[PDB]
RNA sequence: UUAUGUAUUUACUGACCU
RNA sequence: CGCUUCUCGGCCUUUUGGCUAAGAUCAAGUGUAGUAUCUGUUCAUCAGUUUAAUAUCUGA
């Protein structure tokens, strides 16, 4: 009814990517666009990884994105053209860590229109003008300059209107301090639409057109206009002026062409196809990426064909005129949307589906071995310059950046018997596809193992000095063993080391330079090179409880309480204070923390008491043993910690069930206890160090790391088991880490991926996985894989054998039948080199039963050549007994544009024995592609496509029992609540259908008024149906309160059904939601609708409890639409009301940017709300804490 | 009652009220009341007094953003091609106000138009599925 | 305006020049022509802001005082993302009244 | 009894207007 | 049974009272763009024009 959007793991697929000196330094940065998201990435050169520095939601679609450098400038400004009618120029302020909007100019109505510009964006390479252009009729030129405050200024938009004109691409022609020119591939179509003969629109070739901006006359003129003997798709800038032969390369199907006007003859170079790659009946070959590079001696282009074959295009010019162009097979990577080759020799590829990559360029130039050919060599008979594909020679993989796009189908399931559920995801397009399992924890990777017998209680990590890294010893105790192991190789039980004292030990630390304190029954040790121990700890009797150590200062207790300090001398040995309080006993824990300065005491004391109380005491010599501020806790703490995590001392108690996080400042203590929960065994809080700073590993039933990642306090769990203890770790075996065991073994751990939320683990697949089901007995995934333009591998083997046949038949007298055999037995990895593409209308498809634990192909069933799967359901029939069945809807000869199926099939399988294999049962035919299978009342329901049929098992084939024919255009989804059917039309909407028991009828009794183009759906109540569409929205259609089902069966109401259902939310997401599921992501949490979109993102829709929460967050985001406008200028209410108007949904991704404004804005909003900004941030993260991650 | 009333000045003033109310409740989930009142605004489309025709046409282009371009396109259809030019041109200028008002949001909202002999009218790309 | 139906707008591309309103018409919106909720500045083309025509009223053509604005109801209808709203012709009012 | 063309008042609209 | 008179009710001028010097005086709106409504007013068979269909022209 009243919902709330939150993104959990925001979108990861990259559409545009640009590079440059956005920070303003010598090093370069990538700015990518995730479509709705705009992100800055730093390619950290020494370690090679990729770190995100900023990610904002622009709330638009970034239709185009391009960086430009102002003339005589250091920093590059980002330039964004979007669905708003706005050009917007951004500057990355590194100090405040945000994108400062420099300018924002309006030029037309909004939304992804045809006439208003924003689709194509070109900039002058010197940085003096910028052209933003539409796909039809109108173009705009802004003139950029700088005024005397070194500040950017924008003229009024110049106009370059040209009626009836398509634009395929636009680009900045480099002219060195000349009038700026822009080149574009146009096409005039008015004679193409006036002549009904059809041939006039068949000989209407493109035109390369050059627009020259007369800065003296302040207007734009068509300078040159030259036709093209093929259709080019996009252009590449050639640098010029003094650097090169100023012009534009033109990529096209099977050609690359240098054109430049005036005097250059048009240079054609046919694109090298592969040797005998088996994807061409008749298909051409285009480029998809440009990736220019200017290596300060020459310039080259890392172009890329549509399979992934990167080419090194180099212009070699003898005159000032061009002479001939030439290229060669550089390398092969997965197919990219955009490339940014980097000075310092990196190559970033952004695969549009699957993972992105960062490569180090190993052998640039590559002018040594390879058979390179050229343009102007007299080669005839088509292409005739081939190349043999090969593995990597020029690049080495450095970083694999992760992405879930495209999430094609998803399940929330708890198959691995863990407490929290898991996300079972289908992902990827093609041979790079993968099933991916996602958990909430962190990447806990074990590097070494030991097997510590008995039952150890605790472990401590200590070094020789404060300056080293080897961490010379590691001590492990339970009651009586000290076992202070050597840390490195041959890790095994120790004799009396240079730091060892006695056997029954209880703590250690480095106190002095090399002076250690180790604590045991007769506690005090002080050992640097000589075992200079002074073991008093006898106030008569008591000798064991509650160590609490820092680096300079100590406070330990005995049975009793507030007691001895036992410090040292800054030039010498230990001493004490004899001022005691002795504190009627009440102690469970103590903890402290020490500051990097301090020629004084320079810490704070926190003690936890057996009674429902903790206590902080400052033990500075003035005001010593005197309590400072008080407490409150419900049951018992059992743990305490003090930490500092930013770039406010973050008091982390923990109680035996829940944990807190206060904000103790050093003179004054304004606590402000953040709360969260952790069976419920007592938690234990251990300060460890990750990434450069420190954090608390608080441990319970499952472990929880609480680290401050850009001041956000990610309290994320760990993927391992319960471990009962933790301590830090450093060695050269693994640089940082955590040694963390009190149970029967020993693990050295690493927390590698540390920024993110989910743990990806991938199980690779052959094709695009449409959807999968879950065998609920003995949990196993049953996946259908299906790809248009793809061979099933029987045809791969037959096509390879046929290739070998004509290679040994085509004039082999003179010979090499070595070529055919070597071709047959050298199989290239299709995940690496791209799958072959089987013309048109071919359809590879398999069916895979897979373990969701290890991810192995427990069963594989191919299909035939054009027989493509589309829908799968496991079920258990009623007329037969317990035994499972698998129903697979298959189509045949589908061809998908223009749509002409040749009728489908439904295969029936048995899924014996435990579900590990899959026996054929029978093959029923059906006259249209059965795209929806749904078990219902011991039978199945099949949407044939306009036809809904009940079915039942026969031993020969499936047997229909009912049929309906009044459901409209095409079925794509069938879901049932029991006695009701929800039929998702592919175009109109949800159609309620009643199934009767006495009869067998299928009576439509309700539909919806809107056309929707529904892609997937999910049931929420007995009445409501939440669905999502192709365009991006999410609707929730609740039936009216009457809608009586009892309708027995000529007019309709509005050419449809009679009880028109009605809509209780509409919301825009910007991505196509493919999986909606009602579930509960955290035990102890609550239900929340989980949508997984197509561009990798994962979000939730969350109901509100009460009207005070609804009204509060409504006024929050209603203030944020005012104070904090989106980046593109796209109005947030009119982005969320893109197709249908928004209804009863509060965009919490605008709300969670309350924590991203400067505190002037935060104080304005919070006092306008009559709260405080920490109170609002508490109230705002309560909802994400409660329902989700 | 005002839009139901005989006098046309009542209908032009109630149409102005429908406009300002339509823009004041936008994005708040009050698309049922406006879809009620649209059923009374919409027969005033054929009035040729200039003040009342500009008042109802401002009310329609103010109801466009409130209840959606889908609902306004549903009311425009089966009358863009109507045999009388008197109804045809008025529904074409209502359609032009919708088309320039929100051109992209109409893409989901167009009907399905089947193929004739020579031409292909089915936008096939929306129709196929994963 | 909406009152005088024969007044025609300029409707060319809106530049960077901010529109101005006379002292007699301060607070008027330019399209819906009301007084409340001003939300968006007026950008007028360079031909309708040249030389003698600078700082001149959008509607009256009198000497401007304050900046011009659109309503919220013109803004959310995106009647500001069309051309420049500089009323060009003076027709059939304040002409015969001058002759009277 | 719908209805026209006009001579023709009377009412009414647009925050119309020095 | 009829006729005249008397009394009660069903009821069709009732305005504040009369007199002065009818006691005495008074009572301004424009211009512009558009509509609605009264009053006045009038309303032989093809062919193509035109219109959603209907109703001018020409034809015998
Ligand atoms: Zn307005
Ligand atoms: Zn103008
Ligand atoms: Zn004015």
């Amino acid at each position: 009814m009243f919902l709330y959007n939150l993104t959990l793991q925001r979108a990861t697929g990259i559409s545009f990517a640009i590079h440059g000196n956005f920070s303003g330094t010598k090093q370069q940065e990538i700015v990518v666009s995730r479509g709705k998201i705009l992100e800055l990435l730093r390619p950290d050169p020494n370690t090679g990884k990729v770190h995100t520095l900023l990610t904002v939601e622009v709330f638009g679609v970034i239709r185009s994105l391009m960086a430009f450098r102002l003339t005589g400038g250091t920093k590059d400004y980002i330039v964004v053209g979007s669905d708003s009618g706005r050009i917007v120029i951004l500057e990355y302020q590194p100090s405040k860590n945000m994108f400062e909007k420099i300018h924002q100019e309006t030029f037309g109505k909004s939304g992804c229109r045809r006439i208003v510009p924003g689709q194509f964006l070109a900039v002058d390479p010197k940085g003096r003008a910028v052209m933003i252009s539409a796909i039809e009729k109108q173009k705009l030129v802004y003139i950029l300059n700088r005024d005397a405050a070194a500040r950017l200024t924008i003229s009024s938009p110049l106009e370059a209107h040209k009626a009836n004109t398509l634009v395929y691409h636009v680009v900045g022609v480099d002219v060195g301090f000349e009038n700026p020119m822009f080149a574009c591939l146009e096409m005039d179509y008015e004679e193409a639409d006036n002549d009904p003969t059809g041939e006039a629109a068949a000989n209407t070739q493109q035109t390369l057109t050059f627009y020259e901006l007369d800065l003296g006359l302040n207007h734009v003129v068509r300078k040159y206009s030259e036709p093209l003997e093929e259709h080019g798709n996009f252009l590449i800038t050639v640098p010029g002026g003094s650097d090169g032969p100023s012009g534009v390369l033109i990529c096209s199907e099977n050609y690359i062409t240098y054109k430049n006007f005036g005097d250059q003859p048009d240079i054609r170079c046919p694109i090298p196809r592969r040797r005998n790659d088996l994807d061409d009946p008749e298909r051409g070959m285009i480029f998809v990426c440009s990736a220019t590079h200017k290596t300060k001696s020459m310039f080259f282009f890392l172009a890329q064909t549509e399979q992934g074959d990167i080419f090194k295009i180099t212009l070699e010019t003898d005159e000032d005129m061009v002479t001939e162009i030439r290229l060669k097979y550089f390398d092969t990577v997965p197919v990219a949307a955009a490339m940014c080759v980097l000075k310092t020799g990196f190559l970033f590829v952004a695969s549009e589906f699957g993972n992105h990559y960062l490569y180090q360029i190993a052998h640039l130039g590559d002018d040594d071995e390879e058979p390179e050919f050229s343009s102007a060599m007299p080669l005839e008979e088509g292409d005739t310059f081939f190349f043999q594909p090969r593995p990597l020679k020029n690049l080495v993989l450095v970083d694999e950046l992760d992405s879930l796009s495209p999430i094609l189908f998803c399940q929330i399931a708890d198959l691995a018997n863990e407490d929290t559920p898991q996300l079972y995801v289908a992902c990827g397009r093609g041979p790079r596809s993968s099933l991916r399992v996602l958990r909430h924890g962190l990447e806990v990777s074990e590097m070494a193992v030991s097997e510590l017998p008995g039952n150890p209680n605790a472990v401590w990590t200590v070094r020789r000095h404060i300056e080293d890294e080897f961490d010379a010893y590691i001590i492990v105790s339970f009651v009586n063993a000290t076992l202070v192991l050597s840390i490195g190789e041959t890790v095994e039980e120790v004799t009396d080391s240079g730091f060892l004292g006695t056997t029954p030990t209880l703590s250690c630390s480095l106190l002095g330079d090399d002076a250690l304190v180790q604590v045991y029954p007769d506690g005090i040790r002080h050992i640097r090179a000589d075992k200079r121990v002074n073991e008093w700890k006898t106030p008569g009797k008591k000798t064991i409880v509650k160590c609490a150590v820092n680096q300079r200062q100590v406070v330990i207790a005995l049975t009793g309480g507030e007691l001895v300090y036992f410090e040292m001398d800054p030039s010498g040995q230990l001493n004490e204070y004899t001022e005691r309080k002795e504190m009627s006993a009440d102690v469970v824990c103590m903890s402290l923390a020490n500051v990097p300065p301090g020629e004084q005491r320079s810490r704070f004391l926190a003690v936890g008491l057996v009674d429902n109380t903790v206590r902080i005491i400052s033990l500075d010599p003035s005001d010593c043993l005197q309590p400072l501020s008080m407490q409150a806790l419900p049951a018992q703490p059992e743990s305490l910690c003090i930490v500092e995590m930013g770039g406010f001392l973050y008091l982390n108690i923990g109680l035996q069930n829940g944990v807190l996080l206060r904000t103790v400042l050093d003179p004054v203590t304004g606590d402000l206890s953040d709360t969260r929960t952790r069976g419920s065994r007592p938690v234990k809080l251990f300060r460890v160090r990750m990434q450069g700073q420190e954090a608390v590993l608080a441990m319970s039933s499952r472990s929880w790391l609480s680290y401050s990642y850009q001041s956000r306090f990610h309290l994320t769990p760990l993927s391992y088991e319960t471990l009962e203890f933790a301590s830090g770790f450093a060695s050269e075996q693994c640089p940082e880490g955590i040694v963390a065991i009190s149970t029967n073994t020993l693990r050295i751990l690493a927390l590698e991926k540390l920024g993110a939320v989910f743990n990806q683990v991938a199980f690779p697949l052959q094709y695009t996985p449409r959807k999968f089901v879950i065998h609920p007995e003995s949990n196993n995934l049953i996946i259908i894989e299906t790809d248009h333009n793809a061979y099933t591998e029987a045809t791969k083997a037959q096509r390879k054998q046929q290739m070998a046949e004509e290679m040994v038949e085509a004039a082999g007298e003179d010979l090499a039948a070595e070529m055919a055999a070597a071709f047959l037995n050298e199989n290239l990895p299709e995940s690496i080199f791209g799958a072959p593409k089987a013309g048109n209308g071919q359809w590879a498809s398999v069916i895979r039963v897979m373990n969701p634990i290890q991810g192995n192909t427990l069963d594989l069933v191919q299909l035939e050549q054009n027989e493509a799967a589309f829908s799968v359901a496991v079920c258990r029939f009623s007329n037969t007994g317990e035994d499972w069945y698998v129903l697979v809807g298959v189509a045949k000869d589908l061809i998908l544009n223009p749509r002409s199926v040749a009728g489908g099939f439904v295969y029936t399988y048995k899924l014996v024995n435990n579900g590990e294999k899959l026996e054929f049962l029978h093959k029923t035919p059906v006259e249209e592609v059965p795209a929806a299978i749904a078990p219902f009342q011991g039978r199945v329901l099949i949407g044939v496509g306009k036809l809904l049929r009940v079915y039942d098992l026969g031993k020969k084939k499936l047997l229909r029992k009912c049929e309906n024919k009044h459901i409209a255009n095409y079925i794509s989804g069938i879901q049932t609540i029991g006695h009701r059917v929800i039929v998702s039309d592919v175009q109109e909407s949800f159609i309620w259908v009643r199934y009767k028991r006495n009869e067998n009828q299928l009576i439509i009794f309700a539909d919806d008024t809107y056309p929707r183009w529904v892609t997937t759906a999910s049931l929420l109540d007995y009445d409501t149906v939440a669905g999502a569409d192709k365009f991006g929205n999410i609707c929730v259609v609740r039936l009216p309160p009457n809608t009586n089902d009892e309708v027995d069966e000529d007019r309709g109401l509005l050419n449809g059904a009679s009880q028109k259902a009605e809509v209780i939310m509409n919301y825009h997401v910007g991505e196509t939601v493919l999986s909606l599921q009602k579930t509960t992501l955290i035990p102890g949490g609550s239900e929340s609708l989980v949508y997984t979109t197509l561009s990798g993102g994962i979000g939730i829709l969350v109901p509100f409890t009460s009207h005070e929460d609804h009204d509060f967050f409504q006024h929050v985001e209603m203030h944020l639409r005012s104070e904090h406008p989106p980046l593109c200028g796209r109005d947030h209410l009119s982005f969320r009301s893109y197709y249908f108007p928004v209804k009863n949904v509060i965009d919490g991704d605008l709300c969670e940017q309350f924590n991203s404004m400067e505190p002037n804005k935060q104080k304005n909003v919070s006092e306008e709300l009559d709260r405080t900004p920490p109170e609002v941030s508490k109230k705002l993260e309560d909802i994400r804490t409660r329902y989700a991650f | 009652d005002a839009l139901m009333d005989r006098d046309l000045v009542h209908r032009q003033t109630a149409s102005a009220v429908v406009q300002h109310m339509s823009l004041g409740v936008y994005g708040f989930g009050c698309e049922d009341s406006l879809n009620h009142l649209l059923n009374y605004v919409w027969p005033n489309v054929f009035e040729t007094s200039p003040h009342v025709i500009q008042a109802v046409m401002g009310a329609l282009e103010g109801l466009r953003v409130a209840i959606g371009p889908c609902r306004m396109l549903q009311y425009c259809l089966q009358g863009l091609f109507h045999p009388a030019r008197k109804v045809r041109d008025v529904y074409w200028k209502i359609y032009n106000s919708i088309y320039i008002g929100s051109q992209d949001a109409l893409i989901a909202h167009y009907p399905r138009i089947y193929n004739d002999d020579k031409n292909t009218y089915i936008r096939y790309e929306l129709d196929y599925i994963l | 305006a909406k009152h005088h139906p024969d007044l025609i707008f300029c409707r060319k591309q809106a530049g960077v020049a901010i529109g101005r309103l006379c002292e007699k018409c301060d607070g008027k919106c330019v399209i819906c022509d009301s007084y409340v909720r001003p939300c968006t500045l007026v950008r007028i083309c360079d031909e309708c802001n040249y030389g003698s025509y600078q700082g001149r009223c959008v509607i009256c053509g009198g000497p401007g005082v304050s900046d011009a604005y659109y309503c919220k109801e013109c803004t959310i209808q995106e009647k500001d993302r069309d051309g420049c709203p500089k009323i060009v012709n003076l027709g059939s009012s304040k002409t015969d009244l001058f002759y009277e």
